[PDB]
């Protein structure tokens, strides 16, 4: 109200409204789902078009051979944060001959977002990210909020109507965590999860975007006729 | 009025309302505690399980500084991480120049001065965390608690977050009933109980217990996380006391 | 640009069937003056890596502090610091190799020759060299300074190529290393009788031997 | 440094500081440009609220940027000096590096670029100045006349006016200027320029300045008497 | 943060005016009147000190008339402290030019330089403008005797006769009435003092309330002399012209 | 007042949303992509008859294989064009090849959100970037001040955009010829323009693989306008 | 009314942020007192530990700035420690640059100058503290110099600070009106501490245990704080006559 | 952090007033009275030592300060602002003059430097004006004795005699009746003490009054002998006893 | 005086066929009259069907190959996984080398 003019101001109840408004941009964004087993991790994203002449906005970005994310909210902010992750993954490989741990990648993203919430002149990031990866401790899934809060999960969803997919994953938890050594079945579970968030529209061949990373699987994005198999 | 719209502005009372509003964010956070024992310190924190999809034991909250100091905080988690990152830089530069690991009172002032600096200007926001920290140095065990204003003192026991009143009452009983002191292993058990008791203010969702400790006899003065059998033993002791 | 002041001589090392051995004497020379007699030049990092350093001792002590800081830093926000996310010999080497090459590129080198010896997570032997120029190389046997000229020829008679490594036991390898140290004591004017030796084995872990001496010496014939 | 964003968008998509800079131009004395077949004429209004002025030394309204290009303006006088200096420096820099003087379009593009920059740079306000830039490209006999404004947009004009009551003189020019047959001589062009200012000026005395630019760096400013002869001939034809 | 307290000194009004420049001009209208009159054989500078005291040390006092170099002087109307900042900068510019070209700086070049400095404070930096208007009286071998004025906007113009400060409307009308082109310095001296005598807000015009200066080629032969009048000399010229 | 980088309660940047309103006031620009080339057309919209309309430059070359049309505060486009040209030329210098149309567009869009308290505000202009490369063929992009860019088969921006886009919805198909696209841009420009369309107040351009980017002569466009009039009178 | 938020003049020529910083000074509800002996300078301050969970040994508002200079602070502890760290840095730098120990009055002036800057520069807020510096100066002898948020400072024969400063001040005034000398005419610092505690008891009307007080003593070449047992010995002597 | 107040805090109001300067002058008006009188062979500057507490040692608070050996200063208004200005004035006398010309600046030029500092606090970013008016008395070889007033705006004026602060209006009228161009230094001191008594409520003696002179050279205060051209400072602060001696002849 | 350069010996050979190419090199690494290694790989697969060797001072050689491999990675990131053609790689390597024109990589590079 009187306390939402900038990110450097607490409200009388201890809230940061600019951060909360940045969180609101994610809710307006298109739904994206993340889930994993013990061998693989999967991203599923519903891409959004402007109209029938336009392309469908890409949602998934590769960060390294073993790591990548999906976005919901301001796409240019995702480009800034994914570029930063690419650099940090790259620094780890060049300097230490070491693949960057997914948990450490989350810590770096948290700290980068935090600096934009405590200083004058800046603004919070207006995007949410779901990071998947396979490192020395197996498969991982992270959820990033521009408040700085990063959380490791078995599965999750962000964007508009994400609550439907999140409840489904909460039911299916015991099933999909056991889908080891079967990439197609894990993706099926993700496609079925994101379907719980659709209304009026359904998953078409230029609508759907899928990514996967695993034990002997580099981070690869599937679009177009490569996802027709799962429709 | 308007005195509360900008950081570092004195109200007619002589108060900094923006710092007082940061305290509200701390009071909204989960319960974290610290217990000073005979030859060390124990830290414990309540981790709210928002969903079944949270991977157990993975979202670690307690943080180590150097190899002998533990830090835990309640409020805005990112703010606490920022403070610990600074603490790690302060500890590194101290050890670089003076060789010896940073003493706990020395480390306490480093955090204190940094947090206080964020109450001097309107171009920065105060920290939305109260931090409980400490460890073992050459003069023995030390436990501290640091507020958004930059204010800190030494403690026998400390608590912050939503269930701080409950926790404080429990800590006060331990101080009265043990003037001679508490052992490190006893403190771990007691820390588990107090977090379980303080969870009544957050009773809607279930939680996960996380404990760490630095002890001269039990951990060689190094900070370590309580894991496996010792953690389960503390959880059992805690569950027995609430029933 | 500088000049080395207090210096350490040869570091020698070799691979064997289950791991690596590395050794270096305990002398810190001040030109031709044998000034300091209790200098440890093998520095262990965790339980899987030993870094052997020759050349300028002041720079060695700096590198020792960098490695100590590396262990502290790796443990930060790392629940698997003593397991899957522990420091590997390959991580430690690549970091040092980066530092050495950067420093020579600013025309302000760390005046050293370094051998990183260790065993990787998968049990693989690790042995690689780096110096003040940032030059790196690997070989079944590695040695610095005088060791390169006198130790390598002896150690290469045991392991001459990659296929000789599985045929070489820890007893044969240690024997060869100890003999090389004796030969260096005979012939290097900046060496000492006292030395340290470290074995990193994939089964028995890190064995660090201090206060070893060159023995069974021949002189008589004089 | 002072970094405050003074030029910003409003809910209706307007940048008020740029629009208010145009209001400063509206207040400035009227300037007019007319290109003939082989010349360009720049006319300027002098407000007669200031007498006891020393006309020898008082800053003249038309300024040479190089030997072949001139610049006139409407709006804040102090602001115009900064644009004129920058343009003169750039003109010499162009000669030094390209070994050829600036084209009239290039010089216009530069000045317009400076004006635009001051509409989305922190800590600065836009120039309260619109300019008329006229001349001939090196080794070219085609007349050139351009206009710039605070926003930084620029364009070429057969004839144009800026400043106070420029709506009226543009009305005159739009019905009196024929594109198929522009003023064929210097005389005809100057006459049409003086006529256009007489719609707005008041007394045809020391209130009208006229500068004629011809090809090959031939630039001359008309005197009071020379202009007075045009003023006389125009009204004697009007008495009919 | 800090934006809250920023007055934004360098913005246009909806009418296209610079607020701070306009308000600085309002300030200057309450300053003591300064007058410059240019003649064929020299220039006169006359200025009124603001309501003085009997205990003010007049003979060592200077608030209106300042020397920039041997050929150029200024009359000040507005904040004296602001004026001295600009005056010192102008003195340095003149010396820079003399060092570079080994010739005295032409009057207009000095005036343009100071005026550009004033202009800068209205367009960038977020600082308040200088609350000063200058009358420049000077001589060079290109244009001879010259009068200029500059104001907080950084705009400058040339004049035969001009006033700044208080009652400029009344003063300018009186000057416009009696000024002629073939006028001489001694006639201009009389016009300047008569104009101040009529426009002043004081009861009577006396020597202790005035600062006076002339720039004459009344320097022996082909050169120019500046004369900052002493208190007794102002008293004498007041009697000579028949005002006291 | 309020920050230049402030979010609204709906999660949108005030300044970006306001710059979009300025673009709505701009003159119309239309692009149509075909397998034979991409066509770009603009409304010139001269404010007076004395303004020489061929000095109005709202279609611009970025490289031989990339063209660009603008709508909104067109003075803001100049630094964007400068950057685009520099990026295209720089990439050729570094890699001895043409730059991809998407990569060029992405480079331009990186400038967009570089504002705050960097430039003091967002750009008040939208761009249609058209071009060809060997990997993805003929392409048309819409670059906004939000930093977002969408690929389009056809797109209209400016004051007549929603009426024009509805028209492009009905008319575009994947088998359009270059000639059919040219007439289609002319037809829709004529529909949404205030003044009557001719070769002096409207401009056409195209990008083909063979000939690269070309702005059409007024004589060439005048013939296409005459061809349009006759085929509309043909039924 | 933004002239109340930053350090600019109000229409009355006042600086409200400075005035409100003076009010923050009494937020701790602690009173302090300083007096001079023949060979020493003594400072006493109330000690209140309201929480049983606190470590009482870490609760302090007296600081050892240098070997010779001590400082007691009236105000919140964060600002107190801010001032303490700076004073310590300034004292150490002085000795390095000029080759001799920083005098008590010179440090006070330096800290007062820093405070003055906060009252003139808008981006910096005043510190809500009053700083009382004590020493036995090698040139001036026993010294008390006190600094406030306005940037004012002056030397004192004796002084008092806190919510009940007036009661203590008047009590001290009345004693020096009797004795007609500028100090406590006593040989040992122990008795000067006893004087200081006695007159605080009289002025406040309250009794003190060993844990209710905090004492600092400056002698030639060193400043030191008393332990609870040293204070107890002082309290016993007071009660025994 | 960083000082983000890069804009002026003093600006022109619609009426042409610079508010912050006016308010600074109001703070000076509330200040304790100080005065200065110029004689033929010297200058005197004086003020009241308004002690904030009787426990305070008012000798440790110097309201009258030496700037150079031949220049002194007194103020009315905010004490802390004065103290820092004295530090800056002492330094600028060296950096911008003595380190260049090998001699101390003349009174008028040092005044000019102090004035410039005060002017800049009236225009520079993120600062308020100084809340003091200064009276600066001094002597130099070519200008003789002089007395100057410097205001918060940075404006300065030379005076024969004047007063600033609390009771300045009444004091200036008192000085107008008594001053003439034939006063000797002792006469000026006598008039100074008479004038200052009117604005003082309580005790009026050498311990409550601070008074200094610019007069003859004091070779006894030089600290060394052997250089004929060096004859000692002309600034001298009168002692408590010296003031009381002249209060009997009052 | 510190000499930032050294000579690690080695010999490399590149030959272009009609529809193939070979890049060969010996595996010996030396300083002065000593052998550092009998097998130290000198020719590297850099991705996108490009092989590279930077012979001479091995520290500079390793640094250049490492930076080029990195350039291939970022070319994929920045340009939609487009394959880096051999001519484009060659021009890119020129800029990597000329970037240190006044403190050169002491190597003779062949791709
Ligand atoms: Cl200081
Ligand atoms: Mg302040």
């Amino acid at each position: 109200n009187n306390y939402d003019g900038d990110t450097v101001t607490f409200s009388p109840t201890g809230r940061l409204f600019q951060v909360e408004y940045a969180l609101e941009a994610i809710k307006q964004g298109s739904v994206t789902v993340g889930l994993r087993s013990n061998t693989h991790a999967v991203l599923v994203a519903l891409k959004r078009n402007a109209d029938e002449l336009s392309s469908y906005q890409k949602k998934i970005i590769k960060c390294d051979e073993h790591m990548g994310l999906s976005l919901a909210g301001l796409a240019p902010d995702a480009r800034v944060l994914s570029n930063y992750l690419r650099q940090q993954c790259n620094y780890s490989s060049l300097v230490f001959n070491r693949k960057l741990a997914v948990e450490r990648a989350g810590h770096l993203l948290c700290d980068k977002a935090q600096k934009n919430t405590q200083s004058y002149g800046g603004r919070p990031y207006g995007v949410g990210l779901l990071i998947i990866g396979y490192d020395k401790s197996g498969a991982h899934l992270l959820e990033f909020q521009p408040s700085g809060n990063v959380t490791e999960l078995y599965g999750t969803a962000i964007g508009a109507r994400s609550q439907g997919a999140k409840t489904y994953l909460e039911r299916t938890l015991d099933t999909f965590i056991k889908i080891d050594g079967n990439p197609d079945e894990l993706i099926k579970a993700g496609v079925e999860a994101i379907s719980q968030s659709l209304r009026d529209e359904s998953l078409t061949v230029d609508n759907l975007s899928i990514a996967i990373v695993g034990k002997d699987t580099p981070f690869t994005i599937y679009d177009g006729e490569a996802v027709a198999k799962y429709i | 009025t308007g005195y509360d719209l900008s950081n570092s502005v004195f109200s007619p009372d002589g108060r900094n309302f923006q710092v007082e509003y940061a305290v509200k964010a701390v009071e909204n956070g989960t319960t974290s505690i610290g217990i000073k024992c005979n030859d060390g310190v124990v830290f414990a924190v309540e981790k709210l399980i928002t969903s079944k999809l949270l991977v157990p034991q993975k979202n670690v909250k307690i943080q180590v500084v150097d190899r002998h100091i533990g830090c835990v905080y309640s409020g805005l988690i990112p703010d606490g991480r920022h403070l610990v990152n600074r603490g790690r830089e302060e500890a590194a530069s101290f050890k670089k120049l003076y060789k010896t690991p940073i003493p706990i009172p020395a480390f306490a002032d480093r955090l204190g001065q940094y947090v206080q600096a964020h109450t001097l200007y309107n171009s920065v926001r105060p920290f939305g965390v109260s931090t409980i920290f400490g460890g073992v140095d050459k003069n023995g065990a030390h436990l501290y608690m640091l507020e958004p204003s930059g204010s800190y003192w030494g403690y026998k026991g400390a608590a912050t977050g939503k269930g701080r009143q409950s926790a404080k009452a429990e800590l006060e009983k331990l101080v009265d009933h043990h003037p001679e002191g508490l052992s490190a292993r006893e403190a771990v058990k007691q820390a588990a109980k107090i977090i379980y008791l303080a969870h009544e203010d957050n009773k809607e969702k279930d939680f996960e217990l996380e404990i760490s400790w630095c002890s001269l006899s039990e951990t060689n003065g190094l900070h370590k996380f309580v894991k496996g059998d010792l953690l389960q033993e503390a959880i059992d002791f805690a569950q027995k006391e609430i029933n | 640009t500088q000049q080395p002041i207090v210096t350490g001589t040869s570091v020698i090392s070799m691979k064997y069937d289950n791991g690596v051995i590395i050794a270096a004497d305990n002398l810190g020379s001040y030109g031709s003056l044998l000034r300091f007699n209790g200098v440890e030049r093998l520095i262990p990092v965790g339980d899987n890596t030993v870094v052997g350093i020759s050349g300028d001792i002041s720079d060695m002590q700096h590198i020792e502090r960098l490695l100590k800081d590396l262990v502290t830093e790796n443990a930060y926000d790392n629940p698997l610091a003593d397991a899957e996310e522990a420091l590997e010999p390959s991580y430690i080497f690549e970091y040092l190799a980066t530092v050495m090459y950067q420093r020579r590129s600013k025309m302000n080198p760390l005046w050293n020759a370094i051998i990183v010896a260790g065993v990787q997570s998968n049990g693989d032997q690790f042995l690689r060299y780096v110096n003040l120029l940032g030059v790196t190389y690997s070989s079944p046997t590695l040695a610095t300074g005088f060791g390169a000229h006198m130790a390598n020829p002896l150690l290469r008679k045991v392991v001459d190529r990659e296929s000789d490594i599985p045929k070489t036991t820890v007893q044969v390898a240690e024997e060869a290393i100890v003999n090389a140290m004796r030969v260096l004591y005979y012939r290097d004017a900046r060496s000492s009788r006292n030395f340290s030796l470290a074995i990193i084995d994939k089964n028995t872990g890190l064995t660090f031997k201090k206060n070893l001496q060159v023995e069974n010496m021949k002189w008589d014939f004089a | 440094g002072y970094d405050r964003a003074l030029s910003i968008f409003s809910p209706d998509g307007h940048i008020f500081q740029v629009e208010y800079a145009l209001e400063a131009v509206k207040r400035g004395t009227c300037a007019v440009g007319v290109k003939g077949k082989n010349c360009v004429v720049l006319g300027c209004e002098r407000r007669s609220t200031l007498k006891l002025q020393d006309t020898r030394i008082t800053p003249s309204k038309v300024s040479k940027i190089d030997s072949h290009v001139v610049l006139s303006f409407s709006g804040l006088n102090a602001d115009s000096r900064i644009l004129i200096e920058k343009a003169r420096v750039e003109a010499q820099s162009h000669r030094l590096t390209l070994e050829d003087p600036v084209t009239v379009e290039y010089l216009t593009r530069y000045v317009a670029g400076v004006q635009q920059r001051y509409t989305q740079s922190g800590g600065v306000r836009p120039f309260g100045v619109s300019t008329l830039i006229a001349g001939f490209d090196p080794r070219d006999d085609e007349p050139k006349l351009y206009q710039t404004e605070p926003s930084g947009i620029y364009s070429s004009w057969s004839a144009q006016t800026i400043g106070r009551n420029s709506k009226t003189v543009r009305e005159f020019l739009e019905k009196n200027y024929d594109r198929k047959e522009p003023p064929a001589t210097v005389e005809e062009c100057v006459k049409l320029t003086v006529r256009s200012l007489l719609e707005v000026v008041q007394t045809g005395a020391k209130n009208i300045e006229i500068t004629v630019v011809k090809p090959d760096s031939d630039i001359v400013a008309l005197s009071s008497e020379e202009i007075n002869q045009y003023v006389t001939q125009i009204e004697q034809e009007k008495q009919e | 943060g800090s934006r809250r307290y920023d007055s934004r000194t360098t913005i246009f009004s909806p009418e296209g005016r610079l607020y701070q420049v306009e308000y600085a001009l309002e300030s200057i209208s309450h300053a003591g009147t300064a007058i410059g009159i240019m003649a064929s054989d020299g220039i006169v500078l006359a200025a009124e000190r603001k309501v003085t005291s009997t205990l003010l040390e007049q003979d060592t006092s200077t608030e209106k008339l300042y020397k920039l170099n041997d050929k150029i002087a200024v009359a000040v109307a507005g904040l004296t402290a602001d004026a001295e900042i600009l005056i010192n900068t102008a003195r340095i510019h003149a010396q820079n030019y003399l060092k570079t070209y080994n010739e005295d700086i032409p009057v207009e070049i000095l005036v343009r330089r100071l005026s550009d400095i004033k202009q800068g404070y209205t367009q960038h930096g977020g600082l308040r403008p200088f609350g000063v208007s200058f009358i420049y009286a000077g001589y060079d071998d290109r244009y001879g005797y010259q009068l200029y004025t500059s104001n907080p906007s950084g705009n400058y113009t040339g004049w035969k006769a001009i006033s700044v400060g208080a009652n400029t409307s009344a003063a300018q009308t009186l000057l416009q009435m009696d000024y002629k082109d073939d006028m001489k310095v001694d006639d201009a001296i009389e016009l300047a003092l008569k104009t101040l005598s009529k426009t002043t807000d004081s009861s009577a015009l006396t020597y202790d309330r005035l600062e006076f200066a002339t720039i004459r080629k009344g320097a022996n032969d082909g050169e120019v002399y500046q004369k900052i009048f002493k208190p007794q000399e102002i008293k004498d010229i007041l009697v000579k012209t028949g005002i006291t | 007042d309020r920050g230049v980088s402030t979010f609204s309660p709906e999660g949108r940047l005030f300044q970006v949303e306001y710059s979009l309103e300025a673009i709505k006031l701009g003159s119309t620009a239309i692009g149509i992509a075909t397998k034979e080339g991409v066509v770009l057309g603009v409304e010139k919209r001269a404010t007076s008859p004395l303004l020489e309309s061929d000095s109005i430059e709202k279609i611009v070359e970025i490289d031989r294989h990339i063209g660009c049309a603008m709508s909104g505060l067109t003075a803001d486009a100049r630094s964007m064009i400068e950057h685009a040209r520099t990026a295209a030329v720089t990439h050729n210098l570094y890699y001895d090849e043409d730059i991809n149309v998407e990569s060029l567009t992405q480079s331009v869009c990186d400038l967009a959100l570089r504002f705050g308290e960097l430039m003091s505000r967002p750009f008040g202009v939208a761009l249609l970037i058209a071009g060809h490369d060997a990997d993805d063929g003929y392409q048309l992009f819409h670059a906004e001040p939000s930093g977002t860019f969408y690929r389009y088969n056809a797109k209209a921006i400016g004051s007549g955009s929603e009426g024009a886009q509805a028209e492009l919805l009905n008319e575009w198909h994947s088998s359009l010829t270059l000639k059919e696209a040219e007439l289609l841009v002319l037809k829709i420009l004529k529909q949404v323009m205030e003044e009557k369309l001719d070769e002096n107040n409207a401009q056409l351009s195209c990008i083909t693989k063979q000939d690269g980017f070309k702005i059409y002569d007024n004589e060439k466009t005048a013939e296409l306008i005459k061809e349009l009039k006759e085929k509309e009178a043909a039924e | 009314g933004y002239d109340r938020h930053i350090t600019i003049f109000s229409p009355e020529g006042r600086l409200y942020q400075v005035e409100y910083a003076f009010k923050a000074t009494n937020q701790t509800n602690i009173n302090s007192l300083a007096v001079r002996g023949k060979d020493c300078t003594v400072v006493i301050s109330q000690k209140k530990v309201p929480d049983k969970l606190l470590d009482p040994t870490t609760v302090s508002y007296i600081f050892c700035i240098s070997r010779t200079i001590g400082m007691v602070v009236n105000g919140p502890i964060p600002d107190a420690r801010n001032a303490a760290l700076r004073a310590k840095a300034e004292a150490a730098e002085f000795r390095y640059k000029y080759g001799y120990d920083m005098p008590c009055d010179v440090l006070a002036k330096r800290m007062a100058n820093l405070s003055q800057i906060y009252t003139q520069r808008a981006y910096m807020r005043p510190l809500g503290v009053i700083l009382t510096f004590v020493s036995v100066d090698e040139e001036l002898g026993p010294s008390i110099y006190k600094t406030d948020p306005a940037g004012y400072y002056v030397g004192y024969k004796a002084t008092a600070t806190g919510p009940k400063q007036q009661e203590i001040t008047t009590n001290l005034e009345n004693h020096f009106k009797k004795s007609k000398i500028d100090h406590i005419n006593e040989e040992s610092w122990e008795k000067v501490v006893e004087f200081a505690i006695t007159h605080m008891i009289d002025a406040l009307g309250t009794e003190f245990s060993k844990n209710d007080l905090e004492v600092g003593v400056a002698t030639k070449d060193k400043f030191f704080t008393l332990s609870a047992e040293n204070i107890e010995e002082r309290l016993v002597a007071i009660a025994e006559q | 952090m960083t000082d983000r107040y890069s804009f002026s805090l003093t600006t022109f109001s619609p009426s042409g007033k610079l508010g912050q300067i006016d308010y600074a002058l109001t703070a000076v008006k509330q200040g304790v009275t100080s005065l200065g009188i110029k004689a033929t062979n010297g200058v005197v500057i004086a003020t009241e030592k308004k002690s904030s507490s009787p426990l305070a040692m008012s000798e440790t608070l110097s309201k009258v300060s030496l700037l150079t050996p031949d220049i002194g200063a007194v103020y009315s208004g905010m004490g802390p602002d004065y103290r820092v200005l004295v530090d800056k004035s002492r330094k600028v006398a060296h950096t911008s003059y003595k380190r260049i010309y090998g001699e101390y600046p003349p009174t008028k030029l040092l005044v000019s430097e102090v004035a410039k500092i005060m002017q800049e606090a009236t225009q520079s970013g993120g600062v308020r004006p100084f809340g003091v008016s200064l009276l600066i008395a001094g002597h130099d070889e070519f200008n003789g004795f002089s007395l100057y007033q410097v205001d918060p705006s940075g404006s300065y004026f030379p005076w024969k005699a004047t007063a600033i602060g609390k009771g300045s209006v009444a004091a200036k009228t008192f000085l107008e009746k008594r001053w003439n161009d034939e006063l000797e230094l002792e006469d000026a001191i006598h008039i100074a003490l008479l004038t200052l008594k009117e604005s003082v409520e309580g005790e009026f003696n050498g311990d409550t009054i601070e008074l200094a002179i610019i007069g003859d050279e004091n070779p006894d205060l030089l600290g060394y002998t052997g250089i004929p051209t060096d004859k000692g400072p002309r600034f001298r602060k009168l002692t408590s006893q010296e003031i009381n001696d002249r209060l009997e002849a009052l | 005086q510190f000499n930032p350069y050294g000579d690690n010996g080695g010999t490399i050979l590149g030959i272009a066929g009609e529809d193939f190419a070979v890049l060969a090199g010996d595996t010996r690494n030396i300083t002065d009259y000593s052998i550092n290694s009998r097998y130290e790989p000198k020719v590297f697969d850099c991705g996108d069907n490009i092989v590279m060797s930077a012979n001479g001072f091995a520290a500079d050689g390793d640094a250049l190959v490492k930076r080029f491999k990195n350039s291939v990675k970022w070319y994929h990131f920045d340009h939609n996984d487009k394959k880096l053609s051999i001519n484009s790689a060659a021009r890119n390597i020129q800029h990597l080398l000329y970037g240190k024109r006044f403190f050169p990589y002491y190597v003779h590079t062949i791709i």
